[PDB]
Order: structure tokens, then sequence, then C-alpha cells
């Protein structure tokens, strides 16, 4: 006798699958993400975004700003030594 | 019939067979039920097809 009609309705393998939850997530997350960004280091732009670019990028952990800032404090109280002299 | 020597009863059953030579006439009944079944089946089949095709491109 005639083969039954349950297989001709699908709406329980289309909404009844687990990656649907991931699908609706990653259509929003990925589709709505700019493939590229603006600029990594730019804070303090006044030729001191350049200071950030040379020293406070994630492209270096080089000791130069530390040295520079340290030397600043040496310059601060030392000048004041000759101001207090 | 040529075996039987009492033949006039083989002529009888010959005539009974040829009388009742229609032993039952035509049956086509799948022409009302098959079409009804086909409408619902087609509808559901196309619905599923369109839904999943849409989802594939999605």
């Amino acid at each position: 006798v005639s083969t039954l009609i349950p297989p001709k309705v699908v709406s329980s393998k289309n909404i009844g699958s687990a990656p649907n939850a991931k699908r609706i997530a990653n259509v929003v997350h990925f589709y709505k993400s700019l493939p590229q960004g603006p600029a990594p280091a730019i804070k303090a732009n006044t030729r001191l975004a350049r200071y950030k670019a040379k020293y406070f990028d994630g492209d270096n952990a080089s000791g130069k700003p530390l040295w520079h800032f340290a030397l600043g404090i040496i310059a601060f109280g030392y000048s004041m030594e000759y101001y207090f002299h | 019939r040529s075996v039987l020597k009492n033949t006039s009863v083989i002529d009888k059953i010959e005539s009974y067979v040829k009388q009742y030579k229609p032993v039952k006439i035509d049956a086509s009944k799948q022409l009302q039920v098959i079409e009804s079944f086909e409408k619902h089946a087609m509808t559901n089949a196309k619905e599923t097809e369109s839904l999943v095709s849409k989802e594939l491109k999605d």
C-alpha cells in the first residue's frame, strides 16, 4: 500500500538541528565585521602618536620609552637641584 | 474431450467456460484516490524542496 507522507514535511530537521543556534550567531557576527580596522596606534596624535607608534605599539616591548621616561624624572629633580642650589 | 467417451458433458463445460468467458471485468479504482493523494503529496514535496533550497543558499 501507498508509502506514507511524513518524509514530505521537513520542519524538524531544519529547525531541529543544533548548528541553527550557531548559524544565527555567525550570520550576525560575521557579515557585520569590518574585514580591516582603522589604525592600531594613534592615541596622543600631535607628533606623540609618533611616540606611541615607536614605543607603545604591540610591535615592540623595547625598553626605549622606559629609558626616556626615567631620564625625564632624572631631568626633573636634577634641574630642581640646580634650582634649589 | 477425445479422451472422454461420455462427451456431451465436455461440450457442457466447454460452453460453461465460454459462457463465463468474462470471469471478472476491469478494475481501475486508482483514479479518484491517487489524484487526491497526489495533491497533498505534491504540496508538501514542493514546500520542503523550496524551504531547504532557500536554506542552502542562505
